[PDB]
């Protein structure tokens, strides 16, 4: 099927350059335009720029005349992406895009998987993973909420499953907070009383960064 | 035909119409035409139905934008001959260039088709 | 050049009610196009061309214009049309976006389930201590959380992440850490987790010694 | 398709192809490729007949050169506002003027559709 | 029919202009473009001009650039063509043509009659007309040739019939030859000896300039 | 500024005979057209766009070229063929003709049907005289005339007058007007016209006195 695959994310120290790559499939690659677009706070869009892959062109954004600059192979069927002079108003998630021109103002038909580039000088420090028991064990209500605490990790991305996955009902991952050049997770899981004592749980983590990935079983205590 | 062809471009100095509408709207005149011009001239095609007129003016148009994308390069290029010195004076020429180009940028912009602005050189 | 304004910046909506944003610009545009982005999701084309629907696009969607008053609208609201929606415009360049509105889906009032947990032997073999405190499933989003220490406060560790709405209920969940050192930790016995949820005039409340 | 358009607009630099032979094989290409474009798109075309295809290239070609006649007198009138002052320097206009409009009588000439050089003014 | 009426010869003293005159019929006047064209001697073919009926453009050659004045009328679907400063050079036969252009070079498919102008300080001077019949009668052959003579007339167009026309067999009609502003002209023609004696010949002449037509008996001696 | 040479200036042709008439020129052109004219009508269009023939002429025409040597042929002569033919170019600005092809017809060589006439009574009442000499229905067209008066010459008033191929015969014709003053008229009793041809041992006169 037609679609556009880029790069994982990027932790690259301050005031350097970075090269994302934008790879496509499904349809020729060379007949339709490339656009890049940047999403800070998860929430105002900006272009930036795009491409002819043909003629090999590039129109850019005012504002990024010259922090953004634009390659392609067609050897690969790729588009790339290239930063200078990164700052922390530089990090964010950047997609890539497909488009062709046919008379009316464009539109994005395909978006990629999106890129999300960390500017920042801290280490990457694997996360320390704490588990979260009933601790009273004060109130055998038919429903027992357990919990997974993640802590003191470089960069942002960790992944969470319960059980490598098969527990996929009722679980709740919160959002990670930063202090101190220090990512702070937390997850939790609400089961039935008759079930976890028995049924052995396990929570686990991941930090590619790092390339740290580990479980821990949940004792009550 | 040839007033729906002068009344469109008339729209560019009266109503300052964007560049995009009135270029959008001839591509319908002549693909509106042709397919005007034909059920004139055959009768196998008259009796053909309409979905097989409608899509027509799809084709027609749809060829006619991608055709003139990717003839706007070699434009610039023959432009940029036909105009470079020393087929003009090259104390002349500093003012032609830039002002081609950006123009010719202005179009780069509407079709999507950057041309870099290097074409047009010393 | 042309700035898109889109209000509500948040928004509402009972399942089949009629749901319509607006993207309010500073001048005229011809075409226009809708985006639809999820959490965690690349934006999706919606409505391009206008009105023109995409390749798995209901058809309770229907975008409208009027030059410089472009608005999108909704039949009846769904359960999967909870989303973040932008307006988008190439009429000039550069190109712009709207602000966003974000959608959100309309749940009978629910109490959170409010769950609380202390530290870890292992966390206290490293000279931290942190005690958390877990409200899930509850609505609306506004509430506010405060933590005590043997009918004291502290304020200064309060951690608290909130999320969105559920794919699943439209409910909503919360998580305050409370970071300490291993000393000050056990300088205190009782240690709660209040939830002043404000269809709950009694707040809810977990503790433990 | 991208090809044939580049490849006929590139020999009026090599060859130094008349300004006539370029636009008259060009219009082929798209008359070429319109007919080309169709028999892929619909079934009750493919099976016409060959004389109600070949007709298609024709009409096609007729009307382009119709519709660029109609289109020639407008267009030099939105090229002189494009660049006729206060747009450029009075002073500078003295050099553009009469260079644009010696190329824009080129065309006068070869579609033989005059146009007094009059747009062009002060 | 698709066919362009023109004016007829016109006689003009040197150094004057003349507005010469085209109309078209069974055709759209507008949608073809009007060409004008110059044949000295009845043998070299030079171009002018020609003119946009819609747009009114006129384009001339080089040649001809003031001397000639191109103009047009919508309303009576006619060309016309101005010409200044008259001299003997300027003495021919114009020609109006048709033309729409499709990409090929131009060429014309239909032609006007041709308007013979004559510049020449000359007197319109009427015709006069000698018969001729032999004399010794020693021509017995089976065919006996009779003729007539045009003598001193300005400008050149006389016509000649013979019997009003109805003997148009056997007939011939020679060029002019001008001698000192005055064009001589004869005419001939071969009949059996056993029809003129008997049917009474007679020659008929016309010189629309002055407005003179007369005819003359043909009588033996 | 293109000059078109077209040769031979004239020509004949048999009933048959395969022609090929030329238009050499000073540059390439890629079309060209070709125009038929006859005595005292205006110009044909004839082959239109090189090889392109026009709405009623008949197919044993078929002119091509290539580059500078652009020629006209025809398979079979045939009496409506014979014309003048012009090639005619607008690849250049300006447009431009050729010195013209003249196209006559073979016939058998004929003899000259010789006349002779005298003044007449109305000429010599206006005070001229003048004697006239038919010469009708010849081939080929060269051919001369000289006059003579009592043995003597006189090349004070010989005015030749020729014709073109005949539309019927294919045969030609000539006149001489003698033009002389009432009273040198008179001056001499014998007066003759002779023609000197190819198919004529004897030189055909004709007189009177
Ligand atoms: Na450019
Ligand atoms: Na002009």
């Amino acid at each position: 099927e037609i679609q556009l695959q880029q790069s994982g994310p990027e932790l690259v120290k301050p005031g350097a350059s970075v090269k994302v790559s934008c790879k496509a499939s499904g349809y020729s690659f060379t007949d339709y335009n490339m656009y890049w677009v940047k999403q800070s706070h998860g929430k105002s869009l900006e272009w930036i720029g795009y491409i002819d892959p043909y003629n090999g062109g590039t129109r850019y954004n005012q504002k990024f005349r010259d922090k953004a600059t634009l390659t392609v192979d067609k050897s690969s069927s790729t588009a790339f992406m290239h930063l200078n002079s990164l700052t922390s108003e530089d990090s964010a998630v950047y997609y890539c895009a497909r488009g062709y021109y046919y008379g009316n103002p464009l539109h994005f038909d395909v978006w990629g998987a999106g890129t999300t580039v960390t500017v920042s000088s801290a280490k990457t420090t694997p996360p320390s993973v704490y588990p979260l028991a009933p601790g009273s064990a004060a109130q055998t209500n038919s429903m027992v909420t357990l919990g997974c605490l993640v802590k003191g990790y470089f960069p942002e991305p960790v992944t969470v499953t319960w059980n490598s996955g098969s527990l996929s009902s009722g679980v709740h991952t919160f959002p990670a907070v930063l202090q101190s050049d220090l990512y702070t997770l937390s997850s939790s899981v609400t089961v039935p009383s008759s079930t976890w004592p028995s049924e052995t749980v396990t929570c686990n983590v991941a930090h590619p960064a790092s390339s740290t990935k580990v479980d821990k079983k949940i004792v009550p205590r | 035909f040839s007033e729906r062809i002068g009344n469109s471009l008339s729209s560019f100095l009266s109503e300052s119409a964007s560049l995009e509408v009135i270029g959008n709207e001839l591509a319908d005149n002549i693909a509106n035409e042709i397919v005007s011009s034909l059920q004139k001239d055959s009768a196998s095609f008259l009796q053909s139905g309409f979905d097989v007129k409608t899509q027509l003016k799809a084709t027609a148009k749809k060829v006619l934008v991608e055709a003139l994308k990717a003839a706007l390069e070699p434009t610039e290029k023959i432009v940029a001959s036909t105009i470079k010195p020393p087929r003009v004076s090259e104390d002349a020429y500093f003012l032609l260039g830039p002002v081609v180009k950006t123009l010719f940028n202005k179009v780069e912009d509407v079709l999507h088709k950057p041309i870099p602005d290097t074409i047009w050189e010393y | 050049q042309i700035v898109l304004t889109q209000s509500p910046a948040i928004m509402s909506a009972s399942p089949g009610e009629k749901v319509t944003m607006t993207c309010s610009a500073s001048s005229s545009v011809s075409y226009i196009h809708w985006y639809q982005q999820k959490s965690g999701t690349s934006p999706k084309r919606w409505i391009y061309d206008t009105s023109k629907l995409a390749s798995g696009v209901p058809a309770r969607f229907s975008g409208s214009g009027s030059g410089t008053s472009y608005s999108l609208t909704i039949s009846s609201m769904e359960a999967e049309d909870a989303a973040t929606y932008y307006c988008q415009q190439w009429i000039s360049y550069p190109a712009t976006f709207g602000a966003g509105t974000k959608l959100e889906l309309k749940r009978a009032d629910a109490a959170p389930t409010v769950s609380i947990f202390p530290p870890s032997s292992e966390q206290l073999t490293s000279g931290g201590a942190s005690v958390v405190c877990f409200l899930n499933n509850f609505y609306p989003k506004d509430i506010n959380v405060k933590w005590k220490i043997d009918g004291s406060e502290r304020q200064n560790g309060v951690l608290n992440s909130w999320t969105d709405q559920d794919s699943k209920d439209s409910t909503y969940s919360m998580s305050s850490t409370l970071t300490l050192t291993k000393d000050e930790y056990e300088r205190h016995n009782s240690y709660t987790c209040e939830a002043t949820h404000k269809t709950s005039t009694s707040p809810i409340v977990k503790s433990f010694n």
